[PDB]
Formats: structure tokens, sequence, C-alpha cells
């Protein structure tokens, strides 16, 4: 029987740390609102990428 | 207010009304009423000294306002001669002020 050797598979993070925020992310969404405002200033929705 | 803008489109209709009223079809190639009028006031029958006048002072517009900016644009509305406006402009977009 023959062997072949296991194909190379490098690991890391990705360019500019994409992907670890939650940016366009409607369901899940920031807010810099006052503590007394009430009024989300980050409008954080999928029409911009 | 009787000054108003006026579109190069209506000009050029204006200037085929001219051109057919006066028994010269517009499609025998190029044609231009203000080519068919003389020059100089001595040059012209007194009748179309109107005529000339206005088209010495048009003459004189066309060349002061650099159709070929006049005074209108490079004193001050000039960006690369003023300053200030154009370190404004440079930060039209970079504004942000929130309060609440």
């Amino acid at each position: 029987q023959q062997a072949m050797p296991n194909r190379p598979n490098y690991i890391g993070f990705r360019d500019n740390f994409v992907g670890l925020m939650y940016y366009n992310s409607t369901g899940n969404m920031g807010v810099l609102a006052g503590q007394a405002s009430q009024l989300n200033a980050v409008v954080d929705l999928q029409d911009r990428n | 207010g009787l000054p108003d803008f006026t579109s190069q489109s209506m000009l050029q209709n204006f200037r085929n009304f001219i051109l057919e009223r006066s028994g010269i079809l517009p499609a025998t190639c190029c044609a231009l009423p203000s080519d068919f009028v003389p020059i100089k006031y001595r040059e012209c029958p007194p009748p179309l000294w109107g005529h000339c006048y206005l088209l010495q002072l048009a003459n004189y517009l066309a060349y002061h306002s650099d159709i070929m900016r006049c005074n209108l644009c490079t004193p001050h509305r000039s960006l690369v001669c003023n300053s200030q406006l154009l370190s404004e402009s440079q930060i039209i977009g970079t504004f942000e002020l929130q309060g609440p």
C-alpha cells in the first residue's frame, strides 16, 4: 500500500482582522446614544458593506 | 429679473427660427446669422448700427468672460488662488457633531 503526505494547510487571522466585529448585523448592532436619549447614533444596517 | 438663463438648445432653436424665416434651409450645411453682419460702425449702413453695437458688445463680453473666469472666478472663487477656500473644501465631508 502506498502513502502520500498530507496537504499543507495554513490557518491564521484575516487581512485587517476582517470578520472579528459585527458590522452590518441588524440582529446584533450597537448604539452610541446618550444615557437618557434612546436614539441609536450607529445606524448599522446592511445597505453599506 | 429680466436676464434669464438660456440653454444652448434654446439658442440653437432661435438660431434655426431666424434662418428658416429668412429663406435659408437649415440643412444646407453650416449657416450662422452672426456671419451676415458688418463689423465696424463706418463699415455698416446706419440702419444696422444697433446690430453692430450688439456684435461689438458680444465680442467684448465673450473675451471678458474668458470664454474665448473674467474677475468672477480668479480673485476669490478660485480654490487654487484662495487658500482658505481650498482648506475649507478639504474638510467638506469629515464633519461630525452629536451631543445629546
